[PDB]
């Protein structure tokens, strides 16, 4: 599409594909080492 | 821990294609072992021909299911990435 | 300034950088001794040193 | 509407035309010869629209002096009106005096006695046809020559990694090239009443020496189809004479290969008319021009064409842009630098084989009168042109 | 910085592509990036301004 | 890395630096040159990529590798589409992450 002409700083900039926010966490000590 | 799988397909193909007897470009990424002439007895002396060229060792329970040459890629793949540890 | 003057010192000669196909040249004589893939485009390899 | 100026001109005009608008696009475009079109048009602020007198590139150009691919197409053209028809070996022998005469050669320094005596053809030449034309004239066999050349000039090798090919010196020419598509208008024009199959094994016979992969004579059929489509058609039917009729006509029955009609295509439904302009410094400048670059953009890579089918592409979009406006056209088909001769070349040869002669401005044809070609280069070209409306053997 | 998101966000599909290639194979050289990125119809800038 | 700082490589085992270099972070190297490379690619008169690598040396970032001419601005020469093309270059990675 056209997609790139409703980019707009001020609302946050964002692309088409859904936000791979995946993550993980152990402990805090076995993710520092 | 982290293989140039590009690499080992080209390897695969090409031992593939010198064990059969059929040339390199019939040889595709998603190309089954049974039309490519392959019957049990000769899906076993290709996976010995691999171990062979690669110098590794095969996970059996796993290369009980070995039917297309993407599986035998990313099997070997995933052997020469676990050899440190 | 003593050695400049005329007899004694009179002629400078400036060895400049080499270039792309002097660096080429220089590398394909380093390989003489070593163990090296024959096939390498020793210009191309020298382009961009 | 369009351009008028006369009615329907006659057959001589029209191949005087031709021959002229060729050789004042290549004199014109000579100086500008390998960089982007972001550099012109801000070394020419007040357009290109005139020759230039101060040429200082490593090989210079002086005033009025044409390249060698003109040279080139000129000698095809009296090769063919003298012989009666394309013959390989005559134009062969045509092309090499051509490419020899008025030169000079250079020895070189090598310990063990190596004779690589460089020869310096007094005209620019490419690198690709010179090596053609050198070892043609070194004796070797004139028809074997491509497989052997196509990969001589294999220095390419490996380029192993090294990505971005801007260094025109990195462009894949070869058998593939603007070559042998340059010298292909004159041709067209000759056997403008003779038929498909015709014009392509003349064309096929025009290049067997230096091009024969299928791609540069693609290119070639390309615009000598373009030529004779002119050639028949006449600047006053508001009908026939279109941009989407000749691009109709050259996709359906001239193209052939996958990526020349895809490019035509792309071209074919984003062709746009550009108005007439008598401001360059405000057109430079313009939404117009953005959009022509980003159309040529698309048709090249990184704005140099050196494939046959970037070649015709480029030329016709310079060409179908400003229907009814030839010198117009030409000032934009040298205003985009890259390969800026052979373009402007083949540009002023189709504008003057379809509209005539009446169109080249005064001053063009003073410059080519004052050059160093003088009063002899200028009736040589004109006579060459006039020796050409009537010619039909076998 | 917006010509830069320009320039990304027309060529989504090349920069995906050579992300996975780089992901997978850890280094790659000028010529394969030229290639994967032909394959996958980039759309070049007109100039450099 | 020189004294209590370091923060850069990623390899070593210590507290500061994992050992595997997690994978959510090997993805966002990639994402970062494959953006930068593409930059490159389509400017037209930049430099030519030679070799594109992530994590070399195992330090947490990327690595293009560009090769130039010198015989076209000898040493001393910036013109100002050279400038503002290397700024969009720059710039590029932090636009595609």
């Amino acid at each position: 599409s056209n997609w790139w002409a409703s980019i707009n700083r001020k609302t946050g900039i964002r692309g088409p594909d859904p936000a791979p926010a995946e993550e993980h966490t152990n402990g805090p000590a076995r993710d520092i080492i | 821990a982290a293989v140039d799988k590009a690499k080992v397909l080209e390897d695969v193909r090409s031992i593939i294609s010198t064990q059969l007897g059929t040339e390199l470009e019939k040889v595709a990424p998603e190309a089954k072992f049974v039309d490519l002439g392959a019957d049990s007895l000769d899906t076993v002396e290709i996976m010995m021909a691999l171990e062979e060229k690669f110098e590794i060792a095969l996970e059996e329970e796993g290369a009980e299911k070995i039917a297309t040459v993407q599986d035998a890629a990313d099997m070997i793949a995933a052997q020469i990435a676990a050899k440190g540890n | 300034s003593a050695l400049i003057r005329p007899g004694r010192f009179d002629r400078i000669i400036y060895m400049p950088l080499p270039d792309a196909l002097g660096r080429a040249k220089i590398m394909q004589v380093h390989a003489r001794n070593k163990a090296v893939d024959p096939n390498i485009n020793w210009y191309e390899v020298a382009r961009a040193m | 509407p369009a351009w008028r100026g006369p009615g329907e001109v006659g057959d001589e005009d029209k191949a005087v035309g031709c021959l002229l608008g060729a050789a004042v696009g290549n004199v014109l475009a000579a100086p500008y010869q390998g960089d982007r079109h972001f550099e012109v048009i801000r070394l020419r602020r007040n357009g290109v629209t005139d020759f230039w007198k101060y040429d200082i590139g490593a090989q210079p150009v002086q005033y009025g002096q044409y390249t060698g691919d003109f040279a080139n197409l000129l000698a095809v053209a009296t090769s063919l009106s003298a012989s009666r028809g394309v013959e390989p070996a005559h134009l062969l022998g045509a092309l090499t005096r051509a490419y020899a005469e008025g030169g000079s050669s250079v020895e070189v320094e090598d310990a063990s006695g190596g004779s690589s005596s460089g020869f310096l053809p007094a005209r620019r030449y490419s690198p690709y046809d010179r090596l053609v034309m050198d070892a043609v004239l070194a004796g070797t066999d004139p028809l074997k020559v491509p497989e052997l050349a196509e990969r001589y000039l294999a220095e390419t090798t490996r380029r192993h990694a090294s990505s971005s090919s801007d260094r025109p010196d990195r462009e894949p020419h070869g058998p593939s090239d603007l070559g042998a598509a340059a010298r292909a208008a004159p041709i067209g024009l000759a056997y403008r009443r003779a038929g498909g199959e015709r014009l392509l094994a003349a064309v096929r016979r025009s290049l067997e020496f230096s091009h024969p992969t299928p791609l540069g004579l693609d290119a070639a059929h390309v615009v000598a189809a373009a030529a004779a489509w002119c050639g028949r058609q006449q600047p006053g039917d508001a009908v026939g004479a279109t941009p989407a009729a000749l691009l109709s006509h050259l996709l359906n029955d001239v193209a052939v290969t996958a990526e020349q009609c895809g490019k035509l295509r792309l071209l074919r439904d984003n062709l746009f008319q550009l108005d007439e302009v008598t401001d360059w410094r405000a057109f430079y400048a313009g939404p117009q021009w953005a959009r022509l670059t980003a159309l040529f953009s698309r048709l090249s890579f990184h704005g140099l064409a050196t494939a046959g089918s970037e070649f015709a592409s480029v030329v016709l979009l310079a060409l179908l842009s400003s229907w009814g406006r030839p010198e117009q056209a030409v000032i934009v088909a040298a205003s985009l630098g890259g390969h800026a001769p052979a373009t402007a070349q083949t540009v002023g040869a189709l504008a003057g084989t379809l509209y005539g002669q009446s169109w080249v401005p005064e001053r063009w044809w003073r410059g080519l009168g004052e050059g160093v070609e003088g009063e002899a280069g200028r009736e040589a070209v004109v006579q060459a042109g006039r020796a050409l409306a009537a010619v039909e053997l076998a | 910085e917006a010509k830069a998101m320009y320039g990304l966000a027309i060529n989504w599909r090349a920069l995906q592509a050579l992300t996975q290639a780089l992901l997978d194979r850890g280094t790659i050289t000028g010529k394969e990036v030229a290639h994967i990125l032909e394959s996958n119809g980039v759309i070049h800038f007109p100039d450099p301004y | 890395t020189a004294g209590d700082g370091g923060g850069l490589v990623g390899g070593e085992g210590v507290e500061g630096s994992p050992d595997p270099i997690p994978p959510q972070l090997r993805r966002a190297v990639s994402v970062y040159e494959a953006g930068k490379a593409l930059l490159a690619y389509i400017t037209p008169d930049y430099e030519e990529i030679a070799r594109v690598s992530v994590c070399p040396l195992n330090v947490l970032t990327g690595f293009t590798l560009f090769v130039e001419d010198e015989d076209k601005n000898v040493n001393a020469i910036l013109t100002r589409s050279e400038l503002e093309g290397r700024m969009v270059v720059h710039l590029a990675g932090r636009c595609a992450e």
